[PDB]
C-alpha cells in the first residue's frame, strides 16, 4: 500500500541495481527534483509515472481556486481586481489583466496613501495558494522593517485577477516611488505556492519596460523563505529609493 | 499585387499584407488576443490562396514593421544576399513551398536560397504549410554548428541538460547533472536557468558545472541562462566561458522589454571570443517562442507566427550554436491546447531550419493550459523525425523552479533508441568510455547517477 | 486483490474489475457516452494505480465478460498457453508494464509472454502506458506477415490501397489504382469497400484489381471489404481470391450485429486454403476500432480501450495477414479530438502488437469530429516511428464513398523517405522495375498515373 | 627567458627573439639576403635549442613589431583566445612541438589550443621541425572551409583552375577553362590573374568565367585577382561575384606596400555578403609567400618564415575560404633551389594549417631560380600527403603571363589517382555526371577540352 502523494512515494528510488545505493540517497536528500526514480528500458518506471499524473490532477485544480473573499477581508485588506470578470476570462485576456477597472482606479484614490515611498501590492496572479500560505510569514516582517527606521509605507490593498504590469498604473495612480508586487507564480507540478516580487521605481505606463522591475522568485518554503525575503525586500526597496533606480538600472 | 480572392463566389478581400499573414495562420489562442485572426475557416483558406500568389517580392517590400522604425528589420534587410534576392524575387509563395519540399532540390540549392529571404517570407511558407509539410521540408533542410560538440548532423540527436533549483543551490543543481549525464543528456549544453540575477550566483553556479566537466573531460559546455550583461560580466572576471545566452524578440521595442540592444549581442560574441572555452567556432545561444513580441506590446499587428520567424532572421546575424522555440513556455493566451502547441512547434522548427540557424525545441507546456506530459511525448517524436537539433532534459520533465512540464532525460534516450539516433559524436565517445552507451543504447548500468561516484 | 487505493490521503473505491480498467482510460467521450469514465482526475489516477497493482491473474480471471456467455471469451481463454501463464500469473500490471519497455526484454522473449496473456491484460498495460511507452513499447514487438508481400519487417512500411468508388465503379477504381501505385502504394492490400453488397459487384470489382496486378506481374493481393459470406461466395464461384475480409468486434453480441459467426472465419480460412492467390500462409484481413462494442450495445458496461483490445485475442486466433484499427472511422461519440484520436491509435497499435497480430492503423477522422487532416498527419508518423505495420491511401485522403478523410498516397511516400524506411521487399522490387522507386525514393516520373500506359 | 646555450662548450650569445628566430631557419638565401642568417650550423642548432627552451609567453610577448606601431600586430594580439593562452603560456616551444605532433592530441585538442596561439609562435614551432615533422603534423591539423564546394576533408584534393593570358583575351582564357575542367581541376576556384587592372577588363573575364560555370552548372567559383578595390567596384556594377581575393603581407607596412587597409578585406566581406554567388559562408581568398615583406623592406630585420607565418594570422581574421602560398613565385634572392623552395612550402602550409585557415600551396618556381618541374612534382606530391587543400593548374604549369611554371592539369589527377583522393564532393558529383571521372579515376574520354561541345 502506498499514497503517491506520502512523503514515503516522494522519497522512493527506483535505481535497480545501483552502483552505490547510499550516494543516491545523498541525491536524493539534495533536490527536490524527481531524481533517483529508475527506469524500465529508457521509459520512466511505473510508480514515478503514476506518481507524476497524481501530481498533475493536483497542479491542474490549484489553477482555477480563487483566494476567499472572506480571506482577503480576514487580513484587513482592500479588496480590488482588474478589468477581468473571472479566471476563465484571466488564462485568455492577460490584457484585461493589465488594467485596473473604472471602479479600480477610483477606489484607488479614496482609501490609499497618497504619494508614497513604498507601496506594497499584494495579488493573487496565477497561484491563490502562493497567497494564503506565504502571506502572513512575510507581510508582518516585510512592513515593520519598511517603517522601523523607516519613511512613508502606503496602504496595502489586494488586487484580484492581476497581472505584473497593473503595478505601473499603481504607482502612476497613488504617485509612489517603489511599487512593490507580491504575486502568485505560475502553478508548478510538486508544489504550487510559489510566490515572486516584482518591484520597480516610480513607473509609468507609458514607459516603463519590463526590465525595469526586479524579480525576487521562488517564496516558498521549499524556496526562499518568505521570513528571509521580507528582509531582502525591505533592502532592496532602500536602494531603489537611494539610486533612484529599478531593474537593471541599478548598480552590482 | 492581389490581395483579394474569391472562395465559393464569394469574394475574399485584405486590407494589407499584415492582415494576409495573420490569418493565413491556422487557429492558435494568440492571433484571437490580438485580433488579427481569420473569423472562420473559409477565410483562413481564402487568406492562405492569396498568400500563396503573391511573390517573394511582395512580401520582402512589406516588412511587418518599417525599416527606418525597427533595428531588427535594418538586419535582416541588411542581411538579405540581393543576388540570391533577385533570383527567386518572382517567385510565387506556392512556387517557394514546392521548392523546399522538392526531392530535386538539394540542400546546396537552399544554402544559396534562403538567403535571398527575409523573415517575412519564411514564415509565409510555413503558414501554407501542412503538419507533414514541415517536418519534411525541416528534415531536408540540416542545420550544423560545433562549439565543443557538433550539432545537426542527420542521424544525430542532441539535448540540452537543464538542472534548475529553487534556490539555485549547487547540490540540487550538480544532482540533476549526475542524473542526465546518466541518460546521455547534455550533448547540446548544460544550461542552467538561474532563479537570481547576481554575478555572484552565476559563476558559483557555473563553477560547479565546469567541476563536474573538467572531472570526467566531458566534451560539452555550460551555461547559465540569465541576462547576456551579466553573463558577460561574470566571465570578465573569471568564471568559466562556454555558451552565452541571451532571450530574443522580433522587434526592437520587444528587445527593449527584455533590456537587450544589438550591440550586447556583438559584444557577447567578442567576450566568447576572447574568453570563452570552446573549440568550435559557435558560442552563442538564444531562445525563442510564440507570444513573446504580443506579450511585449511589441507586434504591430503582426501575428506570432510571424513575429516568430523574425528571431530566427535576428539570431542568423550572430550565427549562434543552438537556438530553440520555447513552444508552450507562457500559457494558453498564446497556445491554448495540444493541437496549438504541436503546430507552433513544428511551425517554429520549420522556420528556424529554412531560416539556416541551429534550430531546437523545448517541447513543453504549462499547469494552466490545457495540456499534459502525453503532448511533450508526441512532439518531441515529431520534431525528431523534422530533425529537431536538440530538446531539453530534467528529470520526468519536472520543472522545480520554472513550474512547467518538459521533456525527460527519459525522452532523449527513447527518441534516440526509437528512431536509432546518436548523440553528438565527440558526446557519444564520452558515454561509451563511461560505460553509458554502446551502439547508441543505454547499457545496463547505464541511468545510474551513482556511476559517477 | 485490492479494489481500493488512498490518493493524498482520499479513499477510492472500485466496484470490480470492469470499474478499474474502465476509469483507468485516459478522457474520451466513449468512455462518458459509457458512463464507465472516471468522475475525476483524482480518481483516473487512482484506478490506474489499482490497476497497476493487481496481478496478471487478477485480470485473466475477470473478463469483462463471462466465458459461458461469450465466445469470444471461451476463444481468447482457450488460446492461452498455460505454461507461459503460470510462469506471470503473479506478476503485477505495473511489473508487466516495465517488463514490456525493458530493453532486457527481447523479442522471443515477448514470443513466449504473450502466450499467457489475455485480452483484457492487454488493455491494463496499456491503460498506464504514456503516449511513449506505447509507441517504444510496440515499436520492439514486431509482427511479421507475409502473403505476396512480406509485412511488419522492421525497417519497413507498408500501406493499403483504397480505392472507393460511389457507385462501385471499376473505371473510377481503376484511376484511384494507378495513382496508388505511382505513389508506391499497395504492398499491404488493394482492397475496395463496395457500395453495394451483392456477388456479382464483388467479383467484377476483384476482376478489375486482379487485371491490373496480372498486366504488370504486380507482387500484392486484392480484396474487396463486403461481408465475409459473400466474399466466400464469390470466391467459390471464380472470383480471383486474394485477402478475405471480415469486420470483427469483442463479444459474441457484437459479432451478431455485423452478421458473423466464427464459423464463418474458418470457412474464410479453409476457403483461402483452397482457392487464394497467395504465396504466403497469411490470407486473412481484419479492421477493428474503438466504440464498436458500445454501438451495438455489446460492450456490457466495459469500456472502449478493453473491448478493442478483445478483437485482437480474437484476430490472433485466426493468424491473418493484416488488422487495422479504423480510429476515427465513426464519429466523436467516442473519439472526440486529436487528442484523443492519436491517443486511441497508439493504444490500438501497442495492444495489438502485444497480442502478436499484424497490427495497422487507418490514420482518419471524420468531418463531424473536431479534427482535421494535421491530426492524420501527426498520428501516421508517430505510429510509423511505432512500427506500425501499414496505413491506408486514397488520393488526398478523401474518400469519394465513405465520407471520412484519411492518409494520402503521398502520405507513404512522405513516411518512407522521411525515416528512411522501404516497402514490402518483393513490392519495392517492383517498383524499381517499374522505374517508379530507386533506393527507397520516388523517381522523377513518380507519382504520375499515366505511366502505366 | 634564456638568449644563450653552450653547444659543444661553445656559449652562442643572441640578441633578442627576433634574432634567434632568424638563425633557427634552415639556410635560405632570403634570410642571407636579410643578413638575419645564422653564421654557421653550429649558430644555427644553438638558435634552436634556445628557441625550444623558450615558453610561449616568451614568443608570443616578443612580436617581431610593436603592437602600437602595426595593426597587423593588433589584430593577431586582439584575436588571441586568452583562456587558451594562459594554458598554454608556460609550456615551452619544445613542449609545444611534441604536443603538436602526438598521436594523442585530436583535431578538437588543437582545434582550442591553437587560439591561444600568435603568427610568432606558430613560426618558431616550424623552425625546430623536421620536413617529415612538418608533414605529418599539417596532416593531422585539417581545416574544412566551404564556398559552392567543399574544401579541406581529409581524403579529398582540389586545385585552382588558373587560366591567364598575355592580353586578357577570354577567348584564350576560356580555352584553358575547358582544358582544367577536363582533368577535374576547378573545384577550389577559376582565378584568373588579369594583365590588366581596369574595371571593364575583369567584369568583360568575370562573364567569360561564369558563361561557363552557368551553362555546364557546375558547383564551383570564379575570380579574378586583381586588386580587392577594382574587384569590389566591379561587382558593385553588376559583375558576378564568387570568390574576392587580395595578396596579404605580414606587416601594416607590407600592405601599404599592395595598397591595402584592413578595411578593404571588411569591405569585400561585407560587398559578398550582399552580391557574390556562394552557397557556403566563406568568400575570400587570400594568396602569401615568403620574401613579400622583405621586397617592401616590411619585415623589419624579421626572417620571411616568422613574417609569412604572420599572413595567416591575420588571414586567420576574416576565415577565407582558400589561402596558399605561392612558394617559389618571385625569384632565388628569397628561395634559391629545389632544397629550399620544398622547405618553405612544408613550412608554409604547416604554419597555414596551425593557424586554422584552408592552407593550400602554388607548387612553383622561376626560370631564374635553381630549380626545374621535376621540384614541383617532388613538392606537390610531399604537400598531398601533408593534406594541402589545393593547388594550381595549367596547361603542363607554363604560365604565358606570369613567366613561371607550376603544377599542370595533369599533376592534380596524378596526385588524386596515385593518393586514391577525390576532388571536392560537390565538384565530383559534377565531374561524374559530364563522364569525366569515375571512382575517382579520369575516364577514356577525360582530359579532352573538346568534350564540352
Ligand atoms: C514566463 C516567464 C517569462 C516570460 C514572460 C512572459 C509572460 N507573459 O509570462 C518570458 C519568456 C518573456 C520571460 C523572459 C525572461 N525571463 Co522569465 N520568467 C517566467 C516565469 C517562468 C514565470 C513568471 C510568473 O509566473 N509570473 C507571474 C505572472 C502571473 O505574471 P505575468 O504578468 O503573467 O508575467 C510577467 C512577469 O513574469 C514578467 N517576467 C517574466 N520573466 C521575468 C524576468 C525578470 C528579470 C523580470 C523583471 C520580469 C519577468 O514578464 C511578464 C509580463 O509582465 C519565471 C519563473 C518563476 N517561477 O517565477 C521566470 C523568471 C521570472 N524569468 C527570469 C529571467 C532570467 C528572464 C529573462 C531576463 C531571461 C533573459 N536572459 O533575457 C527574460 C527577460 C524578462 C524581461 N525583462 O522582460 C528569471 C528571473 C531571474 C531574476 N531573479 O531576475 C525567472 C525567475 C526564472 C527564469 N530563469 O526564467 N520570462
Ligand atoms: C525559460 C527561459 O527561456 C527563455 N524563454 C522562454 N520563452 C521564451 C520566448 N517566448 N521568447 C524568448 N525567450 C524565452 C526565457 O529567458 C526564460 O527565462
Ligand atoms: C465501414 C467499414 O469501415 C471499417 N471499420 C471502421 N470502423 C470499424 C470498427 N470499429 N470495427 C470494424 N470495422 C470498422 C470496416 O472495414 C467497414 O467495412
Ligand atoms: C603576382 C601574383 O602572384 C601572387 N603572389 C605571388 N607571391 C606572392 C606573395 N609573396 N604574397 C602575395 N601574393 C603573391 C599574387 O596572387 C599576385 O597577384
Ligand atoms: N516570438
Ligand atoms: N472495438
Ligand atoms: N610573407
Amino acid at each position: 500500500a502506498l499514497d503517491l502523494g506520502s512523503a514515503e512515494a516522494k522519497a522512493w528510488i527506483g535505481v535497480e541495481n545501483p552502483h552505490r545505493a547510499d550516494v543516491l540517497t545523498e541525491l536524493r536528500r539534495s533536490t527536490v527534483a524527481r531524481v533517483c526514480t529508475g527506469r524500465a528500458g529508457p521509459r520512466p518506471r511505473t510508480q514515478a509515472l503514476l506518481r507524476f499524473l497524481a501530481d498533475h490532477s493536483r497542479s491542474k485544480d490549484t489553477v482555477l481556486k480563487e483566494v476567499p473573499e472572506e480571506w482577503v477581508k480576514a487580513q484587513g485588506l482592500l479588496e480590488v481586481r482588474s478589468e477581468i470578470s473571472d479566471k476563465n476570462l484571466y488564462l485568455t485576456r492577460p490584457d484585461m489583466g493589465r488594467r485596473l477597472c473604472a471602479e479600480a482606479v477610483e477606489a484607488l484614490k479614496a482609501q490609499c496613501v497618497a504619494n508614497p515611498d513604498v507601496q506594497v501590492v499584494i495579488s493573487d496572479g496565477l497561484s491563490t495558494d502562493a497567497i494564503t500560505v506565504n502571506y502572513e510569514e512575510i507581510l508582518p516582517p516585510l512592513m515593520a522593517g519598511l517603517k522601523q527606521a523607516g519613511l512613508k509605507v502606503g496602504t496595502p490593498f489586494f488586487v484580484r485577477y492581476g497581472r505584473v504590469k497593473i503595478e505601473d498604473q499603481i504607482g502612476e495612480i497613488l504617485g509612489a516611488k517603489v511599487v512593490i508586487l507580491l504575486v502568485g507564480e505560475r502553478p508548478g507540478l510538486g508544489q504550487s505556492e510559489s510566490l515572486s516580487c516584482y518591484a520597480v521605481y516610480s513607473p509609468r505606463m507609458a514607459t516603463t519596460v519590463e526590465a525595469d522591475r526586479t524579480c525576487i522568485s521562488n517564496i516558498h518554503q521549499g524556496g526562499t523563505p518568505p521570513v528571509e525575503a521580507a528582509a531582502v525586500i525591505v533592502d532592496l526597496a532602500k536602494r531603489m529609493l537611494e539610486q533612484k533606480a529599478s531593474g537593471i538600472n541599478m548598480t552590482r | 499585387m492581389k490581395l483579394k480572392t474569391t472562395l465559393f463566389g464569394n469574394v475574399y478581400q485584405f486590407k494589407d499584407v499584415k492582415e494576409v499573414l495573420a490569418k493565413a495562420n491556422e487557429l492558435r489562442s494568440g492571433d484571437v488576443l490580438a485580433g488579427v485572426a481569420a473569423a472562420s475557416s473559409q477565410e483562413r483558406v481564402a487568406a492562405k490562396q492569396v498568400l500563396s500568389e503573391m511573390t517573394v517580392a511582395d512580401i520582402r517590400n512589406n516588412p511587418v514593421i518599417a525599416y527606418e522604425d525597427d533595428c531588427v528589420t535594418r538586419l535582416i534587410q541588411d542581411d538579405v544576399n540581393e543576388t540570391a534576392y533577385n533570383q527567386i524575387k518572382n517567385w510565387s509563395i506556392s512556387e517557394l513551398r514546392e521548392y523546399v519540399l522538392s526531392d530535386e532540390t538539394s540542400v546546396d540549392d537552399i544554402a544559396f536560397t534562403r538567403k535571398g529571404l527575409t523573415s517575412e517570407v519564411v514564415a509565409a511558407v510555413a503558414k501554407i504549410c501542412s503538419n507533414a509539410d514541415l517536418i519534411y521540408g525541416a528534415k531536408k533542410m540540416p542545420v550544423i554548428k560545433k562549439a565543443n560538440t557538433t550539432i545537426g548532423i542527420p542521424g544525430t540527436f542532441s539535448a540540452r541538460l537543464q538542472p534548475n533549483d529553487t534556490r539555485d543551490d549547487v547540490q540540487s543543481i550538480a544532482a540533476q547533472i549526475y542524473e542526465g549525464l546518466s541518460f546521455g543528456v547534455g550533448d547540446a549544453v548544460i544550461g542552467v536557468n538561474p532563479v537570481t540575477d547576481d554575478v555572484e550566483n552565476l559563476s558559483r553556479v557555473l563553477d560547479t558545472i565546469y567541476g563536474v566537466i573538467d572531472k570526467f573531460n566531458i566534451p560539452t559546455q555550460g551555461c547559465v541562462l540569465a541576462h547576456v550583461t551579466t553573463q558577460i560580466e561574470a566571465i570578465r572576471r573569471g568564471a568559466p566561458g562556454g555558451l552565452i545566452f541571451q532571450s530574443i524578440c522580433g522587434s526592437e521595442k520587444g528587445l527593449k522589454e527584455f533590456g537587450v540592444e544589438l550591440a550586447m549581442l556583438d559584444e557577447a560574441r567578442a567576450v566568447g571570443a576572447e574568453f570563452n572555452r570552446i573549440a568550435g567556432e559557435n558560442c552563442l545561444y538564444f531562445e525563442t517562442g510564440q507570444g513573446s513580441a504580443l506579450s511585449a506590446g511589441a507586434n504591430f499587428g503582426a501575428d506570432q507566427v510571424t513575429m516568430e520567424a523574425r528571431n530566427y532572421g535576428l539570431a542568423r546575424h550572430y550565427d549562434p550554436f543552438i537556438v530553440n522555440t520555447v513552444v508552450g513556455f507562457i500559457g494558453p493566451e498564446y497556445l491554448y491546447n495540444d493541437r496549438q502547441i504541436i503546430r507552433a512547434g513544428l511551425e517554429d522548427h520549420f522556420m528556424g531550419k529554412l531560416s539556416g540557424i541551429s534550430m531546437g525545441c523545448d517541447c513543453c507546456y504549462t499547469n494552466h493550459a490545457d495540456a499534459d506530459q502525453n503532448l511533450n511525448e508526441n512532439l518531441m517524436i515529431l520534431l525528431a523525425t523534422a530533425g529537431c537539433n536538440y530538446i531539453m532534459g530534467m528529470p520526468l520533465g519536472d520543472d522545480i523552479m520554472l513550474n512547467y512540464q518538459t521533456t525527460a532525460f527519459h525522452d532523449t534516450a527513447t527518441v534516440r533508441q526509437l528512431l536509432n539516433l546518436r548523440p553528438s559524436p565527440e558526446f557519444e565517445r564520452w558515454l561509451e568510455s563511461m560505460g553509458i552507451m554502446a551502439n547508441g543504447r543505454l547499457t545496463k548500468r547505464a541511468g545510474d547517477p551513482s556511476l559517477f561516484f
